[PDB]
């Protein structure tokens, strides 16, 4: 499909990018740079992963399943698939020993968060289970005789509302993460996430040797 | 026969010094730049180490020693008379100045430079493994170590950690001396590496010394100012747990963090500037000891008594002087740094 | 990775000639066919299977995680995939009016057989979820040993999917053997038909 | 201090001791073929000589012995011996057998080997211009030549001159000792230059000693013999004038003629073979110093005595044993001579 | 005329051929040996000196002015020239030292050689004198008149007649020396003869420098 | 050397020349000229000689020893040379029968020549033996300072061809200024008849 062929090429160029970025964050968070120069990255950085849910959701239209099969991620990233990407819950356990010390105000504030984004991933995941039984007692049907289509129709719809609810999660999750913290956490923040996702592509390679 | 000996060490100290004229076939670069020419056979011969780089090398020959020796930069004159004593057996003095501080009330037995010195030759006597040249030197610092400030001994003791197994003695000593003190957590985890932290702790609690806990809050303020967070610094001081005279922000700030840090940390204005610490200097002191000009210029407009001593009695121009070397009065740096100071003083 | 591409030529091939066979027994079953030529087509036809499960495990040697994902069958076949497969209980279920009429004893032995791939699917199913738990956690470590633990585990899924593909062979045996010719040449057909029905939904959905 | 300066005469010797694992760079090579790998810092330091040579042929290098010394031949173990006190600074003594003869009741203090070897190691201290090593050698043949025999002394002498100035001190003693002596004018002659036979007969005539007029007849008879004539010589025989005996015709064709001469002069059968001369040596005895086999069995063939003994009470087959050096019974011709003289004697 | 060229061409091969043989017997003097072979080479000389004399009389027999006039020859030893060549007793005196020591009987038989050679040089050379005022004397009257031939003819003939036996007392003289002494005595002398006329040729050279 | 080469072909130019300058005084002298006829041809042929003189200067010059040697001259003239020219008493006594008849002054005047000429001829003859002599005596001794001898040695040689070349134009000039031209032209038309006459009897002997 040609949708498909660009999904992938455009998710290469994305790789690329983000790769370009780490590599300009790590290198302002040693030069010891001031904070306003900083904050144009970080906020390019999240105008960056914003593109890329935007892509997504137009993958999304042409292919549901393609997204939800992870086959554009590597292998070991596909151990934490869900709806098309990442847990947001343990991505921020992962990187809060790196993000501290936190006052108490942002304390309170992540846990907060973290409770609430534990409560959306359950509802979640109940829906999409739901979907899933309510696809095969329909599929099913349509067996056993010789509206289908509409029913179709309406399932294609119900699979890409799921996966722009995710997308919609995590673009909340990154922009509550954006005002929790300073310009300086965030950064920190931000090259933890970078370097976790590029040890899981070595990690993914070398599962291959 | 000692004439024929002396004859002997005469004709290549000979050598070494008119190395073009006597057939020198490699060089030895430092880190600044600058080279020393010397001869393959007489290295191959008195050190075992040479031996193997030269025999590597060879798999005009010049010898890197920011690789060979990585880490701890030393100086041109320490290794011309590592050289000297590897072509002749005998030991060449330093050049005036290079061992000597300026302060004209120093006997400069126990100052930095000459400290610095006796580290750069001990530790290339251990890299070229020239035991003669390692025991004697290691008696030297052993001779001086007991008249040297703490916190020069803790680079003393550094550098006996670099030399591994050759200088017990040394290291032995460093760490009953640091331990005795009463050196600051913070200084022994930012100047010792982990091993040494953890050995220095464990012995010291083993002797049921006093070893208090440090406060979580104002380690918290530490790593923040130690990860240039100035706005987390102040939203933890919003929430009143730390105070920056407890904490000893300026003198953290002063000591390790960087220049634009203590600045913008000095432009708050909410902590005494002439306030002390448990080792008992103040914020000026530890600008002296940093060498930064930028530290002392802001504290001088801000208030910073310069007439105020220390435990041991010394003042703010005694530290300026005791930490350069004379040939910067005789990077401008130091220089420039000790001509403030002076200005302040007198005015 | 040229192994997978071979895999996908060999398994559309083996489509087609899954549809000849089918084809071939339907015809035979038709016409009333004696039993000799059509013990023929069904041993053509699980020879056939046999040689999809051996290519299968061969792809499977080349990379476990392509063929667990089950991307490499259509969409709607993906909905009844168990560990890189389908579920032998429902396809049972599927041909269950189609194989009738069944004699006492047969339903004894396909109510027995349906019980225990029930069994056996569940232990599975249950083995690979926790498999899967613990290669999460595992490398959730490690991020934040390595290729010991990544060799054993990659030997851990080979074995795994070879003993799915062993429960597939086994009970495609006991029922090949269960049954007389003609119904489970009827079976057979309703199977075929089954997948050829499903493939022709699919392709709307891409049209 | 006496260690460090032992160390590096122990690293160098070292460095001697395997030139090709410490970078040798030059290669001295022998008149015989063999060659010894030096390098050149070394000796440039040491041997202003070499430091004047090395310059020169640096305008991968080989310096020819035989070409720079080319006025004494030179043995291996000698040349051995001033390199390694060249590198080392300490004398190594030769293998047994170069400073050793072959006679089983001779200490080998004074034998021809060991002053072979002592003129060769004093005169390659000369040419490489090391006065340590020129003032040692010359001590040790100063101590020993009061015990050498005459004809020793004249090579000893030799070598002084030739050794320059030096020396002084073993050139006065030698021209003291052999102008003491009986020794022959035309031995003299032909045994050392012009300007010290010169110097020798004028300390003869002023001394008080005699010096007879050279008989016409015998002069004339010693120059053709010079000419390896054997038909003048039947004329001057013939002539009634001149004397065989009288002018020990023999013993100078054995000592300083061909070989083929003093055979035909031999072969004339004109004059007495056990005949002896002022000095005291009879024609044997001359043969078995000269080392040429044809001589001795030509004599021995013809009725050469064996028996007869010196003024000093050796024998033949002590000077046959005491000229060869001792590896040689452990160029074949010393081997050749004893062994033919022994097994002559054995029938 | 050619036949001065063929002249000059066989004296520098005969120069070249003196080289050779005083070469050899560098050669053999130096490696000692024995009379018999030596004898040869002595012999070969003499033979040699002997074509020259030859040679000479032929040459004269085309122009005697030239060889009279030595300008074949190179300037230093034209001092020594005497009616086309050497003087015997003058060279007998050079080379007495070198065959030195002789017995009493060689010692009187060359002495009364030496004394046979001067009472020859002075009678030839008041035989030339004679001869040359004859030539004064009859050339002033040939002139002075406004016979010729044969006056030529006779007084060619005389030249030719004092050449040739000049050569002729050469040559004795030569042999003469040669049984006077033996093998190796007449060897020593003919090499410092050899050696003579090339340090003079040498010296030759260093005059024309 | 090519400077014995241009020497032999000046001299060779010369002698044509000199055939020129005969030719025109014989022809002049038998057609009864008066004075202004017979004194440039006088005039010519001095002019000549004195070129021959600085000729010779410069061939002494290049080389001695073959000027010395005589052999660029023929036989015939050979048998008269004098320290590398000829005598010039004989060739004086040659041609005073042509000359005649002289005067009691000219009479006087040649004979006055005769007799210094005759004193400088004989001291240059014993100065050029002894010296010749002394060279001998110091070649001998030098084979059996050399080179500060040799070029004195040779420089002496010159210095003495020098003058007996000077000497022979002296005597040359002396005869110009004391006799009329009436009497100068009889004897070079006998001196040029003489050697025309002499190289005929030298080339006529060469054969
Ligand atoms: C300032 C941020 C610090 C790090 C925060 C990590 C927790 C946020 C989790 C969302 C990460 C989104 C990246 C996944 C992209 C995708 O699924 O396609
Ligand atoms: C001869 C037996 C006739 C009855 C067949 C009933 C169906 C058996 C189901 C098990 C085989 C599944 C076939 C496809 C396997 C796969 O897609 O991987
Ligand atoms: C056996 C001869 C020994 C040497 C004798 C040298 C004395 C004889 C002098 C005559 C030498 C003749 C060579 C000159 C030849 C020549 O003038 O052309
Ligand atoms: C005025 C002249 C009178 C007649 C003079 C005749 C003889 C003159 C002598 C001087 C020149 C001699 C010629 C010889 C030339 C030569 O030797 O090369
Ligand atoms: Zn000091
Ligand atoms: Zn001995």
């Amino acid at each position: 499909n040609s949708g498909i062929a660009a999904f992938e090429m455009e998710y290469t160029h994305w790789l690329e990018e983000q790769n370009r970025r780490v590599s300009e964050i790590r290198t302002a968070l040693q030069a010891h740079i001031g904070d306003i120069e900083l904050k144009m990255l970080v906020d390019s950085c999240l105008n960056h992963y914003a593109n890329l849910f935007r892509m997504k959701a137009d993958a999304a239209k042409a292919d549901v399943f393609f997204l939800m099969s992870g086959m554009w991620r590597t292998s070991t990233e596909r151990f934490f698939q869900w709806i098309g990407g990442f847990r947001p819950s343990e991505l921020l356990n992962v990187v809060m020993p790196y993000v501290e010390p936190l006052t108490d105000q942002q304390l309170l504030e992540v846990r907060n968060l973290q409770q609430s984004s534990q409560q959306a991933e359950e509802a979640l995941s109940q829906g999409l289970d739901k979907l899933q039984q309510g696809l095969v007692e329909s599929i099913a049907i349509q067996i056993k005789v010789v509206a289908p289509m509409a029913s179709a129709m309406e399932n294609l719809q119900a699979l890409e509302s799921f996966v722009n609810q995710a997308d919609h999660l995590r673009q909340q999750t990154l922009q509550q993460m954006s005002k929790i913290l300073t310009t300086r956490q965030a950064a920190r923040g931000l090259l933890a996430l970078g370097e976790y996702f590029h040890r899981l592509r070595a990690l993914s390679s070398l599962w291959a040797a | 026969d000692v004439s024929a000996l002396q004859l002997l060490s005469n004709s290549f100290e000979s050598v070494f010094d008119s190395p073009d004229d006597f057939y020198s076939d490699a060089k030895l670069v430092l880190s600044d730049g600058r080279e020393v020419s010397f001869h393959r056979c007489v290295l191959s011969a008195r050190s075992s180490f040479f031996k193997s780089a030269l025999a590597a090398a060879k798999k005009a020959v010049k010898l890197e020693l920011k690789e060979i020796a990585k880490d701890y930069e030393v100086g041109f004159d320490s290794v011309v008379t590592v050289l000297a004593y590897v072509y002749s057996s005998r030991v060449r003095p330093p050049p005036k100045g290079v061992s000597e501080c300026a302060d004209e009330n120093c006997c400069h037995v126990a100052c930095r430079p000459a400290v610095d010195f006796m580290l750069e030759v001990l530790y290339l006597a251990f890299i070229f493994k020239i035991p003669e040249l390692i025991t004697l030197y290691q008696r030297h610092l052993l001779d001086v170590v007991d008249k040297v400030v703490i916190e020069d001994t803790l680079v003393i003791l550094k550098l006996a950690n670099i030399c591994g197994k050759a200088c017990m003695k040394l290291l032995d000593r460093c760490k009953e001396i640091i331990v005795k003190s009463n050196v600051d957590m913070v200084s022994l985890e930012k100047s010792l590496p982990e091993e040494l932290v953890k050995e220095i702790i464990d012995r010291r609690k083993e002797l049921g010394l006093e070893v208090p806990k440090v406060k979580k809050h104002v380690s918290n303020v530490h790593k923040a100012l130690d990860s240039d967070d100035i706005e987390l610094v102040k939203l933890l001081l919003k929430e009143d747990h730390t105070n920056l005279d407890d904490a000893c922000a300026l003198h953290f700030a002063v000591a390790y963090c960087n220049v634009k840090t203590a600045t913008d940390l000095l432009k708050l204005d909410l902590a005494d500037v002439n306030h002390r610490n448990p080792r008992g200097y103040t914020v000026l002191h530890v600008a002296a000891m940093r060498k930064e000009p930028q530290l002392i210029l802001s504290l001088l407009e801000k208030g910073a008594s310069a007439s105020e001593a220390t435990l041991e009695g010394r003042t703010a121009l005694m530290i300026a002087k005791q930490a350069t070397m004379a040939v910067e009065c005789n990077s401008l740096k130091g220089r420039l740094c000790v001509e403030i100071l002076e200005q302040e003083d007198k005015r």
